[PDB]
């Protein structure tokens, strides 16, 4: 089962797909080719939790059901910058405008 | 798969598969116009949904699983229908 | 018409299945061509049904005329029964393009009187006004033939 997600840091968003029996490693490595930063400089959580590099996205909660192309579950990044990790910081989207009257 | 940046008026940056992308042919054509573009009247609450679009249509496209709504909350409605229109997505 | 029902009068055994979230409308185009409407079948219903060979049926959202697809094209029609078997009309939502699912949320929000008074360019305006249609479609698609 692929798994649609969308990775998360600062103002950073990148759309993947993945499979279910996919490792939190592996999805490292995604990243990597993408935002060039190595797995070892990596930390992925679900929601405020850290995600270990062994572990399936399944195990971790990302399957067919929560994870859907047209509603994507998210992945936070951190970075470790040099020494040390920073925290996970993730910019939420702008605000909609209020409804209009005439859609209300 | 390579991937392209699209940047929302308000500086976030969505990354995704190119491939998916060109789905735009108003993209396509700002690309060809480099892996990166920007959208100064596009705001990242109406980006994001364009990009979950993109794996939307890539996945049920000649499907004969039973295909699901695709979901628009009435507040973004009419920003992702001229979005759309400009895009012609 | 170019496009209307065959008078076979051979029975043909038809399941209709509807497999989107939208009530459906099964549209029968009789032997003059003319869209007959049907009784509707609610989301993730099925009804057996007797039509016949060669007559001429179409799918659409009850409430808005949405198109909608049967066996992932836009006419069905019946065919030969193998061994007593019904013919499985599976009636699934297409996919529709980002615009005009935009235009399906906007016109379910805002009354028909109230679109000229939404603040877009007025291209889109009289896209919101032109709703699908049945009387529409059957142009394009006699033309396309
Ligand atoms: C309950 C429900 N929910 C969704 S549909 C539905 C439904 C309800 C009733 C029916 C009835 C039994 N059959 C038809 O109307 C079929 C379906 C299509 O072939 C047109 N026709 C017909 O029966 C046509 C049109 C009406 C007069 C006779 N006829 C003939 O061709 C002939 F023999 C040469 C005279 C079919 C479906």
């Amino acid at each position: 089962m692929d798994v649609f997600l969308m990775i998360r840091r600062h103002k950073t968003t990148i759309f993947t797909d993945a499979k279910e029996s996919s490792t939190v490693f592996e999805l490292k490595r995604i990243v990597e080719g993408i935002l060039k930063r190595p797995p070892d400089e990596q930390r992925l959580y679900k929601d405020d939790q850290l995600l270990d590099d062994g572990k399936t996205l399944g195990e971790c909660g990302f399957t067919s059901q929560t994870a859907r192309p047209q509603a994507p579950a998210t992945v936070g990044l951190a970075f470790r910058a040099d020494d040390t990790f920073e925290a996970l910081c993730i910019e939420p989207f702008s605000s909609p405008p209020e409804l209009p009257d005439v859609m209300k | 798969m390579m991937y392209v940046k699209l940047i929302s008026s308000d500086g976030h940056e969505f990354i995704v598969k190119r491939e998916h992308a060109l789905t735009s042919g108003t993209i396509k054509a700002m690309l060809s116009g480099t892996n990166e573009v920007n959208f100064r009247e596009i705001p990242s609450h109406v980006l994001s949904k364009v990009c979950m679009y993109f794996t939307y249509k890539v996945r049920y496209t000649n499907s004969s699983t039973e295909i699901p709504e695709f979901p628009i909350a009435p507040e973004i409605a009419l920003e992702l229908l001229m979005a759309a229109n400009f895009l012609d997505c | 018409p170019v496009l209307r029902s065959v008078n076979s009068r051979e029975p043909s055994q038809v399941i209709f299945c509807n497999r989107s979230p939208r009530v459906v409308l099964p549209v029968w185009l009789n032997f003059d061509g003319e869209p007959q409407p049907y009784p509707t079948l609610p989301p993730g219903t099925g009804r057996r049904i007797h039509s016949y060979r060669g007559h001429l049926w179409l799918f659409r959202d009850a409430g808005t005329h949405d198109g909608l697809l049967v066996n992932q094209t836009e006419l069905f029609v019946p065919s030969l029964n193998v061994d007593g078997q019904p013919i499985f009309a599976n009636i699934t939502l297409p996919v529709y393009t980002l615009k005009e699912r935009c235009l399906q949320v906007v016109r379910s929000l805002v009354k028909p009187e109230n679109y000229r008074r939404l603040d877009i360019v007025r291209s889109l305006y009289e896209d919101l006004e032109d709703h699908p249609n049945v009387q529409k479609d059957l142009e394009r698609l006699t033309q396309e033939r």
